[PDB]
């Protein structure tokens, strides 16, 4: 008869330190573990919950405190595995405030998982396997590893004991200080107590890797750690990582409060990287760096990535949201912290070129009905897991992004300072961060209407004369009335006698302003700034794309990227026409920049992968004519090289894959010479990294360059080419060399487990492949789960990577019914009612604009 | 962390 039948623990046994000891086998795969938490009780129980999730629990004690007056007590154990919940009953109830300390002995396995306390291999040069233990436990799985009060506001100090083989380094949070051996072979490490933090930010890691470090101008050691093999491409993100922890430092003018920072490279991981403080953790390709053969994206990216995890270390560590229903705090401002940070330490970058794209990503998920509010309530730990989504992180770095500029930069800055010292060691609301920024302007009304709805607003503008009228309503896919929502938006725009910023707060459903004169054009949203899209009435759509189509140089590049992407986003419902649209899109022909290009590519490729899905081959094969003749100019421009600027390699490499995968003759034949020259020379030859893709890609199109490309792999020790490689291999039409993907990478042996989404995804991208993908994820569901989890990121791409390009009424049905039959395995999962979602916007989206497609095509106006 | 796809360019 379990004593408690609600998810959240009680409110009224509060921990207040914990001691853990753990001595792990590496060997057998196991674990022993002594927990020792102090704890008090506001209210007189009995009865101590804590969760426990997988553990053997062999003996719990209660001790009260005093030197001669210590006395200790057996406690009964109970146990609710569905909650994650053990129970503790004492004899006698515990007296209100005065100290306690829970003792528990326990046992368990490591996770053949990427959570809890799990086993990650690799293999030496010599092909000897090696194993080694690391960490994972947000959200909800430090409860795997140690007993504890498993939710982020009760925060405790952590004093960490960890008992090993002499051959294995251990380390943890905080510095080691102190090694004493034990017995024969065993030997215990103290690592000093943590500052008060969450349990999930927990972390210990047994392993033989190595280390470079760099210490910072305040004194704090940063360390990189990677098994032997790697850790000479450590040196970039060691760089990085001493910048970037100054430039916070200095930044927020509240140091870094550990003695030491370590950026660990673990063999296999679930999420691109962790944010334990003081011993941050990372794919290998999120943070390697090999000089000769890693990509323009990929040092960008571990760039970002070290940015996004060092500043966890302020928006997540020392203040760490109150529950997870604004798990926003934390990775939003992560999120919008990369773009920060980045702009100053890296200006060669130009990042901030870059944000808007991120809203338009949240913008895709966030124009479905199955979205949800940035802020919005969750309980288990499957719905918690959901919340590590593009609303979180995407949509909550863009409205940051939007209230900083109404505010001003100075502004915000200081209601975030402000914020950060307040709630420093403590948990926070959505509500404490608008009364920080307050304290500096009715910020909490206006930020309410961005965090607690979904969706965004779409803004209609009507011009007669210099009158400016200007409306909003909600963005709802499918095609105009709403629930009305309303929101406080900051409305920026330019005209064309102004290229000031100019800005106007629309409140209400309907406003207007007054131009001092008229003009002769007006665009709204400056830069793609504002979380909205823009529609406006009468002449305007035909007049902003006479403009793109004379001077595309009378408005900067992002808000070119913005004009594409909302005309689009217009067709979906009914706003402007499929035909208009594409018409815009033809100024591409002399678009030079990656973020327009790029913009382009992302409203029409999806377009063609419908069609790859559907009996449409003939309207399919001239749909991808017309695109590579849309950017032929381009294309034929780009040199076969590493050169230029990262902006300038990006594009190049996207511009080649794209004319490689359509058979543009001239592309294809260069690679095909390319690959043919790589395979003659044994795979010694070294290749512009930024044509590697495109040659890669085609080789993969015969089954000796396929079998070849797959013999390479093995010895790789380059994330980067590894990755270049599996895109490769998925690209095939051969269909038993597809299901040989999908079966290795599921056994993890040849190709790891933790490729396997990208994998999955990348052939039900594949215009043969999609039919085995789908049926994959299907038959393996049950494995594919205990291995990633419900709610998990992973699991979401699987599904959305194998469902969301269906569009036909039976496709829906075989969706529908599959993920209804999971029954308490599935079929809740947001993922699966947005992929639902998705598939019948595509039916109406298809079923109304295919023949205009069609028609627009053979007027070759191009 | 969720933006890790950067590696395959
Ligand atoms: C993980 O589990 C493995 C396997 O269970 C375990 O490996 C074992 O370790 C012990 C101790 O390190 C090994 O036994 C020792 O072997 C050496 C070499 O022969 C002997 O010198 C030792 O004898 C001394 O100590 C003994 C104490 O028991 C005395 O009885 C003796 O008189 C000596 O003073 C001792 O026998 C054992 O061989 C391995 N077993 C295997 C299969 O490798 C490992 O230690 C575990 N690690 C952790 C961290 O738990
Ligand atoms: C082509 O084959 C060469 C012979 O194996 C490679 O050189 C070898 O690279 C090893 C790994 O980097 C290194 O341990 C060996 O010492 C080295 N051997 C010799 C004789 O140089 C070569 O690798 C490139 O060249 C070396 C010198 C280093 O600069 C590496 O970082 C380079 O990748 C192979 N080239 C390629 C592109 O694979
Ligand atoms: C770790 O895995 C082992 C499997 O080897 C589990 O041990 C079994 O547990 C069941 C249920 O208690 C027993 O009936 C078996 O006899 C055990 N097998 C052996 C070989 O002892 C163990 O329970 C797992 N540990 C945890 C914490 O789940
Ligand atoms: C959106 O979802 C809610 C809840 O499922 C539902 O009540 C509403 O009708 C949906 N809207 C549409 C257009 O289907
Ligand atoms: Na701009
Ligand atoms: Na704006
Ligand atoms: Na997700
Ligand atoms: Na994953
Ligand atoms: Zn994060």
């Amino acid at each position: 008869p379990f004593p408690w039948n609600k998810i959240r623990l009680p409110e009224y046994v509060i921990p207040v330190h914990y001691d853990l000891l753990i001595h792990a086998n590496l060997t057998t795969l196991t674990f022993w573990g002594t927990t020792k938490v102090e704890i008090t009780a506001s209210q007189p129980t009995s009865t101590i919950i804590l969760h426990s999730h997988h553990l053997q629990i062999s003996r719990a004690t209660l001790r009260k405190g005093a030197g001669e007056r210590l006395s200790e007590e057996p406690l009964q154990v109970l146990e609710h595995p569905r909650q994650e919940q053990i129970a503790l009953l004492a004899p006698e109830p515990l007296l209100v405030g005065l100290p306690y300390t829970v003792v528990i002995h326990y046992a368990g396995n490591l996770s053949e998982t990427f959570h809890g306390f799990y086993k990650s291999t690799y293999r030496t040069k010599e092909g000897e396997l090696r194993i080694l233990a690391s960490t994972q436990f947000e959200p909800t799985a430090a409860r795997m590893a140690f007993p504890c009060f498993d939710e982020p506001a009760f925060k405790a100090s952590f004093s960490i004991k960890i008992r090993r083989e002499p051959r294995h380094l251990a380390i943890s949070n905080m510095p080691l200080v102190k090694s004493v051996t034990v017995a024969e072979g065993l030997i215990e490490d103290h690592f000093d107590v943590t500052v008060k933090m969450s349990t999930y930010l927990v972390a210990f890691i047994i392993s033989d890797f190595e280390s470079v470090s760099k210490i910072t101008k305040s004194g704090v050691k940063v360390s990189v750690y990677a098994v032997p093999d790697k850790i000479n491409q450590a040196d970039y993100a060691l760089d990085a990582a001493v910048t970037l922890l100054e430039f916070y430092e200095d930044y927020f003018s509240i140091p870094y409060p550990l003695p030491k920072q370590d950026l660990a490279a673990i063999p296999d991981f679930q999420s691109g990287a962790m944010e334990n403080w003081g011993l941050t953790t990372y794919r290998e390709s999120a943070l390697l760096f090999d000089a000769e053969k890693s990509s323009a994206s990929s040092k960008l990216g571990i760039t970002m990535t070290v940015a996004h995890e060092l500043a966890h270390q302020w928006f997540g560590n020392l203040v760490t949201m109150e529950w997870w229903n604004d798990l926003w705090l934390n990775e939003g401002f992560a999120k919008f912290m990369e773009f920060v940070s980045v702009s100053v330490t890296h200006p060669e970058l130009k990042v901030g070129d870059y944000f808007f794209g991120k809203c338009f990503d949240a913008m895709e998920v966030d124009a479905l009905n199955s979205s949800h509010p940035v802020s919005t309530p969750v309980e288990n730990p499957a719905q918690i897991r959901e919340m590590f989504d593009d609303v979180s992180y995407d949509k909550g770095a863009c409205i940051l992004n939007m209230l900083r500029e109404y505010l001003s930069a100075d502004a915000f800055k200081s209601g975030i300072v402000q914020y950060l010292q307040k709630h420093s060691y403590k948990n926070t609301k959505n509500e404490d961060l608008w009364d920080s920024m307050a304290s500096i302007v009715d910020v909490k009304t206006m930020m309410n209407t961005w965090t607690l709805q979904k969706g965004f607003p779409l803004i209609t503008i009507t011009v007669r004369g210099r009158n400016v009228h200007m409306k909003q309503e909600h963005y709802m896919k499918g095609s105009a009335p709403d629930t009305g929502y309303l929101w406080h938006v900051p409305l920026t725009f330019i005209t064309s006698k102004s290229d000031m910023v100019h800005r106007f707060l629309l409140k209400t459903k309907t406003d207007v302003l007054i131009l001092p004169e008229e003009v002769e054009w007006i665009k709204f949203n400056v830069g793609m700034n504002g979380y909205y899209i823009v529609h406006y009435e009468d002449d305007g759509w035909d007049s902003l794309t006479g403009l793109l189509k004379g001077t595309h140089t009378a408005v900067s590049s992002n808000d070119r990227a913005s004009l594409i992407n909302n005309a689009f986003q217009l067709v979906s419902i009914g706003k402007l026409s499929i035909e208009k649209a594409l018409d815009l899109s033809l100024y591409l022909k002399h678009e030079t920049e990656i973020m327009p290009v790029f913009q382009g590519l992302n409203e029409l490729i999806p377009m063609y992968k419908l069609m790859e899905k559907r009996d449409m081959n003939e309207v399919e094969t001239q749909f991808k004519a017309f695109l590579i003749r849309l950017l032929r100019d381009l294309i034929d421009k780009q040199t076969w090289t590493d050169e230029g600027s990262v902006s300038e390699r990006m594009l190049r490499s996207q511009l080649l894959l794209l004319a490689c995968v359509h058979n543009y003759q001239p592309c294809v034949q260069r690679a095909e010479g390319y690959f043919r020259k790589w395979k003659e020379s044994n795979g010694n030859l070294s290749l512009p990294v930024d044509v590697t893709l495109a040659v890669f890609a085609v080789g993969a199109q015969s089954t000796e360059g396929w079998d070849f490309l797959y013999s390479k792999y093995q010895f790789s020790l380059s994330s980067t080419e590894k990755s270049q490689i599996e895109f490769a291999l998925c690209r095939t039409q051969n269909k038993e060399k597809l299901q040989w993907l999908l079966d290795e990478s599921f056994k993890g042996d040849k190709i790891k487990t933790q490729e396997f989404p990208q994998i999955l995804t990348l052939i039900g991208r594949n215009p043969v492949g999609y039919p085995l993908a789908w049926q994959f994820l299907r038959k393996n569901w049950n494995k594919l789960v205990q291995k990633f989890e419900l709610g998990s990121s992973s699991i979401a791409h699987m599904v959305m990577g194998t469902t969301n390009q269906f569009s036909t009424r039976t496709r829906l049905e075989e969706v529908k019914g599959f993920f209804s039959s999971l029954k308490e395995n599935g079929s809740q999962l947001r993922c699966v009612q947005q992929t639902i979602e998705t598939i019948e916007e595509n039916i109406g989206w298809m079923d109304k604009n295919f023949d205009k497609i069609r028609v627009w095509l053979q007027s070759e106006k191009l | 962390x969720k933006h890790h796809a950067f590696s395959f360019k």
